[PDB]
């Protein structure tokens, strides 16, 4: 039967798909079992919250001081509680979470994300706060009425500890470069007093907050890549 | 008969317009350890649109469908060391850290296996380098535990009658086969929380599981007047994968091929200050 | 003994054959076909089902 | 309400008038082992009610300077009533568990603990290529405390609290089962954790299914109160549990 | 007809099936004859019997002795016959037997096992043997009140010369590797006096007692290995 | 018409509750010559358990259906001895160890063979080594028994007119041939009880069936300036087997390619005392 | 003159066709996929047929 | 089922005879911006005439389809420098003339890719040249951007577990692979009238679009006693294709490959006279 | 699974066969068997339509 | 399978139609957008007008 060789033969791809004879003929193999958890999609993993390390404050003696917002009695009327970069697969405080790990495997993304709040303080304890969500621009925002202009929600603390942030996916591309830059920014995402923190008599005058990080069911991920968070330079 | 026949796109997002009412999407309680389900249209206003995203590369068949090096090593045809004119290596997937991180964020797995070899050969440097030499041969032979191990590169060992082996002429593309789920327990399993004897005591670790046997490679009969050192890389690639239990990716830098042992880490780097966004 | 089956495409804007040469299963090409997933497993592991919209507690 | 919660396991009951609700593993819940899926051929024991009920594990003191504890099972009730007698007298076991922790305090107390269960957590050595024995890990229901600052002795295991002795983010924890303790709306956590492993029953001498860890995130405050301290409890119920191979008593 | 070469084209794999040209073509072979004795299956030869050499006492000048089990008539009221390691593929007592030449052409092994023992001592010579197996521990038994909580059975001694324990398939895994290490233990094998041998007079003061070993019809191996028993140094 | 189409696990364990009867399947006779045919179903209670383990890979087909190697010999391209540039070897089964004992097992065998050739070459040492040689070419011969034999590398015999041959050249995969059951009798037979003269005299043993001719090798017409020894192995597999009468493994070392002579071997290896189980 | 035929895989959780190119029988593949077996030639071997719960003898 | 089955000539003169009528298809006015459609049947007696032409090959799937050379590199076995024994290309297509002007005659493409790598060798000159080494081999290495670079040959990063890679022998056929569309965006842009940040400042032009990552190759592990060089040629194939918005061909040469700049040229040559014709 | 079309020949004086073997369409061979084309949205982009017969203005 | 390679093997053609592997398994593309302009052949852009430099007099 004539036949002739076409470029790219006897060469090796590593992400072919190929059929190869078996060096163990008629092996039988071990029944299966269903052992529980199983997973078939990394996305499903992507969906857990997981704690945010937003306090890198450049002096955190203590690691675990990194998990906790402080929050104060007596505050200047308007003050900023935080502010951050949405670079979930570039940013330090994104970077090492469990949803940045899985983005660092790949360099497209695209979708919604979810960050969710719980307020750690006392039962007697009350107050507002101002969570706002600004898409790119060429300032971020510097007061509370710049932030007020852009997406937002007015967070009351009550019986139940913990409100949602939904970030909506605004953007001009399909997908966004995991090793963002200036032409696909993101925005940012700031806190604010909205009427302050009351405490009565007998009570600790401080008190923290968490942040919770995770994907919605919209997100996606494409071009897998190698990770870069891991390196040696001997054999093991 | 003669021929027999044999795409989930993400959610789309849905019109929502204003709302006053008692019901509190926003609101929830994390210290049920359930993560929300709300969604953009539950927060503000919505337009209506139709998403094609796919979730395909994301599976986890082609999240480890790549082939990955986990073993390098080098021999000669020619030297006054025995042990240095071949090779002899414990299989195991911890030497490589790329490939040992991926597989790491599942505690047990179960796939089928497809292993490629690459061979090549150069010649040592010396004073006199001018000789003539035909193509050179490899044989690679596996030898499941307990079998009999060679000692020598002549020794009679080589003469494979159960064990399988592959015998490659240099030139021609890379040796390739297959191998199904050889465990004997149903699933590998990477971490192994457990002591070696009954009473707690002995071999700790992912160490006591490990009993895949060993690879061996030799140059079948070149023997040159001069040295000729030869490299061999092995590459791993998962087929059919299932898996269970993810775990949380490793944060410090590996330092023994065969336990867990690390040196403490900071949690991630550090800015001016909170409010720094610059 | 041949199978058809589609490739992957585009949404907006087709058919390629298979066949097996080895007696082995462990020797076919890997079946990167499956896109099945459910999240729920580990982001309602809860006992009682929890309405979003309700209040939580 | 939804705040009260009853479970009754064999002579003994618990009731929680002030808690959230109860996560179940991975979604499974626990079973006897299949005919299609055993492999040992004898006939198993099943001491139903004697070995499925509450065992409370002993109980420590939180303080304003705790880093956190962990246990380890089925190692943790080696010695509590017949579940222990069993587990020495047969070569295999099989069995879920029911982890229930109670830490109560006043509407003026603040603070948040973690507890999770993690499947295979095996852990590394203080000092990198030096081993430890198991009795830095394990010794009975006595709850081992983690560390804030990097462990020197090389005959434990390296207790630095933000690495959970896995060489792992404390943080992302979360994909585990667990719950949260946040004092100003919860009192206990529940968690039913089914039997995991690759391979149908295991020796329970040997082999550490899961490790229960309970970490403080945000750590204890109070004021003008004469309460120093608040002590938690934990308490764990084998459910659907068959042993296999009776053999001398270990 | 465009083609093009996958990895492994040109390789030489001992264990493969292809068709290959006939170098005799048209060649007439003999006729089949359907001579006694046809074996299809190697586990058909693993499930006949043979003789187990248990008495290993470093003193044996005679290589026959090995294959006697002494007994007294006289003994301590409870006293231990014999003990075992069950390691069909590695301990030296099954090591060469007619099942472990066998089991020692692969690596992998499963199913249960049957031990015989046939007394061979005069006819009017009676006794009681307690035999029991067990599974794997920190510790083997030391006295037959140890011995007996695990799996035994009572022999009589009579009519019938042939006493049968099935050895029950104990394990925590599908199978056990011929190489057993520590984490696949199988467990020990004893005997011991139940009653004691009593003789009349004008008989032998002493008996002996065989032991053979074969595989059950659940018994089962895999992953083809070579056997380490037979080497050479030269060309013969 | 286009196409037309075309398994068997152990015996499950039953469940068995507690009993008190007369039958006593735990005791037998062994003096009958018969194997008992107990389970542990009939001694002890037991659960019901389905088996889907399988005895594929003890087939005497795939126990048997390994290639091994079987003889290996070197020759020169060019030396002053005739005898020493080309290999003559009677064909036989018995020179090798290990597949030697893997056809004992059984008495008579009768199946397909399937014979595969390695060669490699390499340039002996010496004082000058610098040389340009194309790729050299190797012919494989097979003379049935009786049939003329070469003498010398350039015989006329090598001009096979009906006598099978093939020719390789270096750098391309390894020759391959098929080979059907070519006995006199209705089997092969690995041992003789017997002499050859109906005297009871003469040869005796295996030595006297062995009929099956010789095999030749050289170099065609390569003679370098240097000399070049080459080395080829011979690979034997046998297809569609099938066997009958089985025998003991033997115990001791082979001493001789055509007899069973031995030494004799203790039984097994010896331990403490009747009592150590350490 | 194709065959199909099923390929070795697992129990709980698979067609190649096979096509031959020359003349002689002997340059087939191997028929690796045969499992009967009967063990009662060589395990009883007696010529009146003994029930296991009855006495031997 | 088995199988399942699956052109346009120019446009045809026709017949015209005198006229004399108020119609005047030859007047027009461009000020409209319409180009006529005028067509010669329309202003001189013209015979039937059938055209079997087809515009067949002016498609711009053909006008494309033809494999171009867009880099080439040269990189040592052996050299004191670091950095040159291997190559680190950022891809793009602005290199290389004539394939640049080919693609920017359209604003926006759309298109499938087929790459094909063609890789020499050749010793470098010496005083001293005698050496023997056997064939080389070649690894190619695409790292999407944000992934870790190497930087030596000899790194770890080599060991590609997720980056797609192809290792390539000397003497076979070139190697070729199949790119899918890969931008972000709908459509790729050959121009990009904008800037970086929103102030509108930092980078200019196409240079802000390019983020499509680098290609890394290297020896194997070929170390020759004395140098050897290798170049590797870069080919693409657009398949697929679509284009958008067509753009005036270029008339001044190009000067930089991320800049539209350029120097004035005259619009055409001259003669002698408005008049001349010889 | 084969598709058979026509191959470019002359006017006045041819089947071949095609079939697919990778899963990923990226992987096809180039269709330039398309010769639809259609100039009149750059050579008449107007809006009202104008009658070449007809004066312009 | 016997076979023979004919002539023309191994060959690169810069004009050739063969199937390749793809080196991104699986990859989703973007969806499509009907921009305005698609331009289906050459000849398309060859019937616009265009204004000729008809005065050529070498000053
Ligand atoms: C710790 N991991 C557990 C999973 N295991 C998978 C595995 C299983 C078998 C092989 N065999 C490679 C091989 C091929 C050909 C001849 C001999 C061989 F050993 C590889 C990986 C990897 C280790
Ligand atoms: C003692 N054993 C008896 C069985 N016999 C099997 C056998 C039969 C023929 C061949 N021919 C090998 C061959 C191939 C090609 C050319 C010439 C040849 F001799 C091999 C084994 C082996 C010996
Ligand atoms: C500026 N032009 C835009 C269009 N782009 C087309 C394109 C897209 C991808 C590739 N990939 C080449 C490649 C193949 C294999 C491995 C790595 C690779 F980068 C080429 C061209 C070209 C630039």
């Amino acid at each position: 039967l004539p036949t002739m060789n076409t470029p790219g033969s006897t060469q090796f791809l590593t992400s072919d798909d190929f059929q190869s004879p078996c060096a163990l003929p008629q092996f039988d193999v071990t029944p299966s079992m269903n052992i529980p958890g199983e997973v078939k999609n990394l996305m499903e993993i992507a969906e857990v919250d997981s704690v945010v390390p937003v306090n890198n404050v450049q002096d955190t003696t203590d690691q675990m001081e990194m998990f906790r917002i402080p929050v104060t009695i007596n505050a200047p009327l308007q003050q900023q509680v935080f502010g951050l970069r949405l670079q979930p697969g570039l940013d330090s405080v994104f970077k090492h979470t469990l949803l940045g790990e899985i983005l660092n495997y790949y360099a497209h993304w695209s979708g919604s994300m979810k960050l969710t709040f719980v307020f750690c303080g006392s039962a007697m304890a009350t107050g507002k706060f101002l969570i706002a969500y600004s898409p790119p621009g060429a300032n971020p925002p510097k007061t509370r009425k710049d932030a007020m202009l852009g997406t937002h929600i007015i967070w009351d603390i009550g019986l139940q500890s913990s409100c949602v942030l939904c970030v909506p996916w605004i953007s001009q591309t399909h997908y966004r470069l995991v090793q963002q830059d200036e032409y696909t920014s993101a925005g940012y995402v700031t806190c604010w007093y909205q009427t302050g923190m009351i405490v009565p008599p007998g009570t600790p005058n401080s008190s923290s907050i968490m942040c919770f990080a995770s994907a919605c069911n919209d997100f996606s991920v494409r071009m897998l890549r190698d990770t870069p968070f891991i390196s040696q330079d001997n054999k093991l | 008969g003669d021929v027999e026949e044999a795409v989930v796109h993400v959610a789309d997002t849905m019109r929502s317009g204003p709302s006053n009412s008692a019901s509190v999407p926003a609101l929830t309680a994390v210290e049920t350890g359930h993560t929300s389900q709300v969604t953009p249209s539950d927060t503000m206003q919505t337009r209506h649109v139709k998403n094609y995203h796919s979730r395909s590369e994301s599976t986890v068949e082609n999240f480890l469908g790549r082939s990955a090096c986990v073993y390098m090593e080098e021999y000669k045809t020619t030297d006054n060391d025995v042990n240095k004119k071949f090779v002899a290596w414990p299989i195991n997937t911890k030497q490589m850290v790329q490939m040992r991180r991926k597989l790491e964020m599942f505690t047990y797995l179960r796939f089928d296996m497809e292993v490629t070899f690459v061979i090549t050969s150069r010649q040592d440097p010396g004073t006199t380098l001018a000789q003539d030499m035909p193509v050179l041969t490899h044989q690679i032979m596996y030898v499941p535990p307990g079998g009999p191990i060679p000692a020598k590169v002549d020794d009679y060992a080589w003469q494979t009658s159960t064990n399988p082996s592959i015998f490659w002429t240099e030139g021609n593309a890379p040796a390739r086969m297959s191998i199904p789920f050889i465990s004997i327990g149903n699933a590998y399993s990477n971490f192994y929380d457990g002591w070696s004897n009954f009473d707690q005591r002995g071999s700790y670790g992912y160490n006591t599981l490990n009993n895949l046997g060993h690879i061996y490679v030799r140059h079948v009969s070149g023997s040159s007047p001069h040295p000729i050192t030869s490299t061999i890389r092995v590459y791993f690639k998962p087929k059919h994968t299932r898996a269970w239990v993810p775990r949380p990716p490793r944060l410090c830098q590996y330092k023994k091929a065969f336990s867990v042992d690390f040196t403490p880490t900071p949690i991630t780097d550090t800015r001016k200050d909170i409010n720094t966004v610059t | 003994g041949a199978q058809v089956s589609t490739q992957k495409t585009g949404a907006h804007e087709i058919h390629y054959t298979n066949i097996n040469y080895y007696k082995d299963a462990a020797s076919n090409s890997a079946n990167r076909q499956d896109f099945t997933q459910d999240p729920s497993k580990f982001t309602e592991p809860v006992k009682d089902v929890m309405i979003k919209s309700l209040p939580a507690l | 309400s939804d705040r009260v919660r009853s479970i009754t396991l064999g002579n003994s009951t618990i009731t929680t008038q002030e808690c959230a609700n109860v996560v179940v593993g991975y979604g499974r819940w626990p079973t006897y082992l299949r005919d299609d899926e055993a492999t040992a051929e004898d006939q198993p024991t099943q001491p139903d009610v004697a070995t499925c009920r509450f065992y409370t594990l002993d109980s420590i003191k939180w303080e304003k300077g705790s880093v956190g504890w962990w246990w380890k099972f089925p190692e943790a009730l080696s010695d509590m009533g017949l579940f222990g007698q069993n587990m020495q007298y047969h070569y295999l076991g099989r069995a879920g568990y029911t982890i229930h922790v109670q830490c109560n305090a006043s509407k003026f107390h603040q603070g948040c603990l973690l507890v999770v269960c993690v499947p295979e957590a095996e852990m590394g050595g203080a000092v990198v290529g030096q081993a430890f024995s198991a009795t830095a890990m394990a010794n009975g229901d006595k709850a081992y405390e983690f560390t804030s600052a990097t462990q020197s002795d090389q005959t434990k295991v390296q207790t630095a609290i933000h690495n959970a002795g896995m060489g792992v983010g404390v943080g992302n924890l979360t994909i585990y089962p667990h719950q949260w303790i946040n004092l100003r709306t919860n009192n206990s956590a529940t968690i039913v954790m089914p039997y995991i492993n690759s391979v149908p029953m295991d020796n329970m001498f040997r082999h550490y299914n899961f490790t229960l860890m309970v970490i403080p995130f945000v750590k204890l405050d109070y004021a003008d109160t004469a309460s120093t301290y608040v002590p938690i409890t934990v308490t764990v119920a084998p459910m659907c549990a068959e042993y296999n191979g009776l053999r001398l008593a270990q």
